[PDB]
């Protein structure tokens, strides 16, 4: 690149060498005249992306030769001689070299044409691929069992897949290649001995046999299963479900990690497991896993250190390392530049220069002789050093969103793109979703149903996740399954928590059935007639599976959605629950279902806002913590709420303070509840603390932070807090984080205008709305409170006199209470559909008012003095009271014009 | 099914228990719990062992006491003691070095000076572990490709020394391996996870080390590193043009003190610090006094040196 003025000095330096013939010495300050050195340069058309225009002042000294691609007929001729050489291994198919060479070129010609830089950037094909396929074929032959023609073509098909189609995104193109491969075999190698040529069906491996052979699908999966437990036990502890995609992907990385120079860059979205499979396949190949320990406050020197070691270990210690570089690791431009030098050249020159070159040069001679070969010259030794790196270091890149401009630069970088094997894991397929879901609901709380039952639940969640991304998210399929996994983990944790509580209360009414029968007298036979409740339980249990579906979805998918965006997804979920034979509570409320009246009091005591939205939010934060919650609120009124809840134990930090790095190690050791004040900024180190990763010890539980392994308490809690929604958190965090929005939106106006409208429209029913759900929960808590009071005295007074009678006149008062509930449930089914009839008129009022607030909000954007709060709009809408809907609407437009016209200038009035 | 009498603890029977589980052999126990010291005295003399003691084992008219005589028996009943002088002596040397760890525990476990006697044990431990790391260079287990009964002895030891030090293996990765390897052996792994496994204590409930129900903490290990650091405190000292000597590079100690003071205040959040806590309060009063005089001394040092430019020379 070129100075911001736009002048590339590197090129002018060469120009200096071409024209002048010597150059000026940069530190030492003299002229040195270069003798007998020539300058030759290669480059792409400068119409190409990445490419910079060169100065006519430099190119004026050069002879330019444009070399293009050859023939499509010379390519066919050239690779025949390539096949000729490799078929000296399988001489019985010497007549098959020409149709193989003609096919390889055809497959190339077509891939280049069908998958172009019009569809994706990385769709860039060349004769390099042909030669990559040719060698890929030989290596499989040179290390495979004697080959039938059916073997060789499938052998060729597998390499064709790995070279041309692993890079392909999505499925339309990937299917296209399957048929292209079929189309090409049919034209050049006509056999009915072929099978299913799709990558799922042809699996080639040297994991099972000594020879590289196509292996059986069942033989492989079982081989992985025995090895994964081992890798799980031996290395870091994380259990997973091995599925159809994963076996195909494990083989991909296996061939990569085997080849002399092995570079694969993996494009895996997030949570796909791109990083974990890499760790595994590396361990199966016996490659040391090196993972740069970077953070916000890492210098290039740090990364230099990390690289230098892994390079020195690869030649001078013969280590055989696998370097896993994530997109997060490349912090600055130079970091990537370093990575380039490591791939296009097989050394980083700058690390070892001058005296550090002499130290390296010395150490090199020691090990070379030790192994038994002396190398005379300076050049002879370096070429061993580099050649050793080239076979012992393996860099796997894991990039999640190639849409990101930092991750774009990885794929863009020529060094990286040419010497890497590009592989695509960008989405979870519906079959792999179902496979994973199945194994997660393998535990069986459930009971037979209408229609399979577990088969139905999984099909809903796939149809929900597919509807969630379809409706909510914008930007085209860069991001994929994460919530889905957490959604399933929530359901399992929720059904077990609910079914243990359902069977607990069913056990409390069964123990009360034994106690009333023992006694039998005048009122007690009504109590016995409490089969209404006993009959009721079965219908209550029927719905708990589908009720947990909604509750888990709320905890996972809803946290960061709008007032209306929550309700609307719920619709799509409920109608999905409606098609499937799962039974749910039609009068359902997320707050009442998962929040307890004791906790609901506790939260407000701190000073949580009364809003339903803010209740649901707080519920999502607390109730589930299998993962770290990310709280977003402009006014840090939330950061105080959590402070009043955890008290003394509340220790507040922010990613920005100096002492953060250490103060967290002290917070983790002694069970301190921690909130991090600036979520937007986030260093890599917390990262193992965000993913639930630990190393279990004799008594102690250790977590690795940057370097030192520190003890976790378990009474320790973690919260991350942010103030601006504009601030974007890294894809790593966002996926393992439970995102909850405490935001005072324009959507919040629609919700809150109806409450104020109904109090001045039908005061009787908005007043009875509060006590409807209040006395619903209160009387049911008093029903459970008086059942406990009755059982305590029945066990105390059984040998004593009829004291129980003095509680039975209170149980005579309960005949109002038990039946008060029944009185209110009857009028509820009458009240709710009337409530929902009244939502629509106010919606017509509601829709107008947001668009008005949006307009008054937009004035504050143009100018500073033109501010408006939501409260100013509310106060104004109250003034509207102190065809009815039509006149109230026109009362709003009038009152808004009356009050807010004052605070604008004559231009903005109009 | 052979019959073993011992404490309901790992104690002197653990390795044997593993060997048995290795040969998948089922067996029966006379377990003396922590508070069943009677049941033992009830059978102590009325059992017909040639050397009444714990543990005592009895099968096919093999009446045994002495953990060694027992283990060796099971070993010999499977032809595992060695095939020649050399391999036999090698297997005995394993036996020896394993006991030099299991017994080494009990000798500094009765000591009232435990948290400071372990210091002398852990200093010797390295030299012992090292030898094993070497032996395991170009080997899978000491004495060959197959783990044997002495590996079940070292495993009991390991299990116990991890409680005394969580970082005992960090210095010996070849053993950390050997340890996972053992845990991997089908029979063993199946056992550890079995219901018949009574996991703890390591020693007799009465012992200082590895006694009682279970491990609680970090507070000792941290405070040891704090006190260690403050008994090596050094100030670059530099005498200037005239008389007085000046203290260069304030910040380092200045920083450490504030940090180490904050560490002790975060110790108050912990549940387990209350009794151990009083000592920390004494270290708190010591450093809060050191920062009191740290603040003023840098002020003086600075204000004097400035004023020396002004009046000290002319």
């Amino acid at each position: 690149k070129l100075d911001k003025y736009g002048s590339q000095n590197v090129v002018l330096f060469l120009r200096q060498l071409m024209e002048k013939q010597g150059f000026w010495k940069t530190p030492e300050n003299k002229w040195v005249t270069i003798e007998r050195i020539h300058i030759v340069g290669a480059c792409n058309p400068p119409t190409d992306p990445g490419r910079i225009p060169m100065s006519e002042r430099f190119t004026r000294h050069a002879a330019i030769l444009y070399l293009g691609y050859p023939s499509g007929k010379s390519l066919s001729q050239i690779y025949e001689i390539y096949y000729k050489a490799i078929f000296k291994l399988v001489p019985e198919f010497r007549s098959y070299t020409e149709p193989f060479a003609r096919a390889s070129v055809h497959l190339y010609n077509e891939c280049k044409a069908r998958y172009s830089t019009g569809l994706q950037s990385h769709y860039l094909f060349s004769p390099r691929e042909l030669t990559r396929l040719v060698r890929g074929v030989y290596t499989a032959i040179n290390t495979g069992p004697r080959q039938t023609l059916r073997s060789l073509i499938r052998l060729w098909a597998y390499e064709a897949w790995r070279i041309f189609a692993d890079r392909l995104v999505g499925v339309k193109e990937k299917n296209s290649f399957e048929q292209l491969l079929y189309e090409t075999v049919d034209k050049y190698l006509p056999n009915q001995d072929l099978g299913n040529i799709s990558s799922t069906s042809l699996l080639f491996s040297g994991l099972l046999s000594l020879d590289f052979k196509e292996v059986n699908k069942t033989d492989l999966v079982n081989f992985i299963e025995e090895r994964f437990k081992t890798f799980c036990d031996e290395e870091l502890e994380v259990p997973m479900v091995i599925h159809e995609s994963m076996v195909d992907h494990i083989l991909r990385i296996d061939r990569a990690l085997k080849q002399v120079q092995g570079h694969m860059m993996l494009i895996g979205a997030s949570r796909t497991g791109k990083t974990i499979l890499t760790r595994f396949v590396a361990w199966l190949n016996g490659l040391k896993i090196v993972q740069p320990k970077i953070h916000r406050h890492s210098n290039l020197s740090d990364f230099d250190m990390i690289l230098k070691k892994a390079i020195s270990d690869c030649s001078l210690k013969e280590s055989r390392t696998c370097l896993i570089i994530d997109e997060s690791n490349i912090l600055e431009t130079a970091f990537l530049e370093r990575m380039n030098t490591l791939l296009a050249n097989a050394d980083i020159p700058d690390l070892f220069q001058g005296e550090e070159y002499d130290k390296l040069l010395n150490n090199l001679r020691n090990k070379t002789r030790s192994l038994g070969l002396l190398l005379d010259t300076e050049q002879e030794l370096y070429d061993w050093f580099v050649g050793e790196i080239a076979k012992n270091l393996h860099v796997v890149f894991t990039i999640c969103d190639p849409t990101n401009n930092k991750s774009s630069a990885m794929i863009s970088s020529p060094a990286l793109f040419n010497r890497c094997i590009i592989n695509w894991m960008g989405d979870w397929d519906t079959k792999t979703m179902s496979q994973v879901a199945n194994n997660m609901v393998d535990v069986i709380p459930m009971e037979f149903t209408d229609f399979t039952i577990r088969d139905a639940v999984v099909n809903i969640l796939i149809h929900f996740d597919r509807n969630f991304y379809q409706k909510m998210k914008v930007g085209v399929n860069p991001r994929s399954p994460g919530y889905f996994i957490d959604g399933l983990r929530a359901l399992v944790k929720l059904v077990t928590a609910k079914y243990q509580d359902l069977q607990e209360n069913q056990r409390f009414v069964n123990v009360g059935l034994e106690k009333l029968n023992e006694s039998v007298k005048s009122l007690t036979f009504e109590k016995e007639r409490w089969l209404n409740t006993t009959k009721q339980f079965s219908k209550t249990s029927q719905e708990l599976i589908g009720n947990c579906i909604i509750s888990s979805i709320y905890e996972t998918y809803f946290g960061h959605l709008n007032e209306r965006e929550r309700a609307d997804m719920l619709v799509i979920l409920k109608r999905l629950l409606g098609k499937f034979a799962v039974k749910y509570d039609v009068n359902y409320r997320f707050i009442d279902y998962l929040v307890t009246l004791d906790e609901k009091m506790k939260w407000l005591e701190c000073g949580l806002d009364k809003n339903d939205y803010f209740l649901e939010n707080m519920s999502i934060v607390m109730n589930s913590q299998d993962a770290v919650p990310f709280l977003l609120d402009p006014s840090s009124h939330m950061i105080t709420v959590i402070s009043n809840y955890y008290g003394n134990k509340t220790v507040l930090l922010s990613f920005l303070e100096e002492g953060f790095v250490k103060r967290l190690e002290n917070a983790i050791r002694f069970g301190s509840v921690v909130i991090i004040q600036d979520g937007e900024f986030f260093d890599p180190i917390i990262s193992r603390l965000i993913s639930r990763e630990f190393n279990h010890a004799g008594n102690r539980v250790t977590v690795e932070i940057g370097d030192h392994e520190v003890d976790v308490s378990g009474d320790f809690k973690l919260f991350i807090h942010s103030c601006d929604p504009s601030g974007d958190i890294p894809i790593f965090l966002r996926s393992r984080v439970r995102l909850v929005h405490f935001v005072t939106n324009k959507e919040s106006i629609e919700t809150r205008i109806f409450d104020i409208t109904l109090t001045e429209e039908n005061a009787e029913m908005q007043r009875k709305r509060e006590d409807l759900i209040k006395l619903n929960t209160e009387y049911k808590l008093k029903l459970k409170n008086l059942e406990k009071r009755l059982l305590e005295e029945l066990n105390n007074s059984q040998g004593n006199m009829l004291e129980n009678d003095e509680l039975m006149v209170t149980l005579n008062n309960l005949k109002k209470e038990a039946m008060n509930i029944e009185k209110k449930l009857s009028e509820s089914e009458e009240f709710f559909p009337q409530f929902d009839n009244l939502v629509e008129e106010y919606s017509i009022i509601g829709k107008h008012s947001v668009k008005i607030f949006s307009m008054l909000e937009k004035f504050g954007q143009f100018h500073w003095f033109y501010g408006i709060s939501i409260g100013q709009f509310l106060s104004c809408f109250k003034r509207v009271f102190i065809t009815r809907v039509d006149e109230i609407l026109w009362l709003l437009y009038q009152e808004v014009y009356c009050q807010f016209s004052t605070a604008l200038d004559k231009k903005f009035k109009m | 099914s052979p019959i073993l009498g011992y404490w309901k603890i790992k104690g002197l029977v653990q390795p044997t228990r593993l060997l048995l589980e290795y040969l998948e052999e089922k067996y029966e126990e006379h377990l003396y719990e922590r508070d069943e010291g009677d049941k033992w005295r009830n059978k102590k003399f009325e059992l017909g062992l040639e050397f009444p003691n714990l543990p005592y084992y009895i099968d096919g008219d093999v009446k045994l006491t002495q953990s060694m005589a027992i283990i060796r028996y099971i070993a010999d009943k499977h032809n595992m003691l060695g095939g020649c002088p050399k391999e036999r002596a090698e297997i005995s040397m394993l036996e020896g070095a394993v006991l030099d760890i299991r017994y080494g525990v009990s000798r500094i476990a009765y000591s009232k000076d435990f948290e400071t006697l372990k210091v002398d044990f852990l200093s010797k431990l390295p030299e012992m572990l090292k030898m094993f790391e070497d032996r395991l260079c170009h080997k899978t287990y000491l004495n060959g490709d197959h783990v044997t009964h002495p590996d079940f002895m070292l495993y009991d030891a390991l299990d116990v020394v991890l409680y005394m030090d969580p970082m005992c293996l960090d210095a010996f990765p070849k053993l950390v391996c050997f340890k996972k390897r053992i845990e991997a052996i089908p029979q063993i792994d199946k056992y550890l996870k079995s219901s018949k496994y009574i996991a703890w204590p390591l020693q007799g409930w009465q012992a200082t080390f590895g006694g009682g129900d279970h491990p609680p903490f970090v507070i000792e290990k941290s405070l040891n590193r704090i006190k260690k650091f403050w008994k090596e405190a050094q100030y670059e000292v530099i005498e200037h043009s005239s008389g007085l000597k000046l203290v260069r590079e304030w910040d380092v100690l200045e920083q450490a003190c504030k940090e180490d003071l904050e560490e002790l205040v975060s110790m108050k959040a912990s549940n387990y610090y209350k009794i151990f806590e009083q000592d920390c309060l004494d270290l708190e009063s010591k450093l809060t006094k050191l920062s009191e005089i740290q603040v003023n001394w840098v002020e003086v040092q600075f204000y004097w040196l400035d004023l020396y430019g002004i009046l000290g020379e002319n």
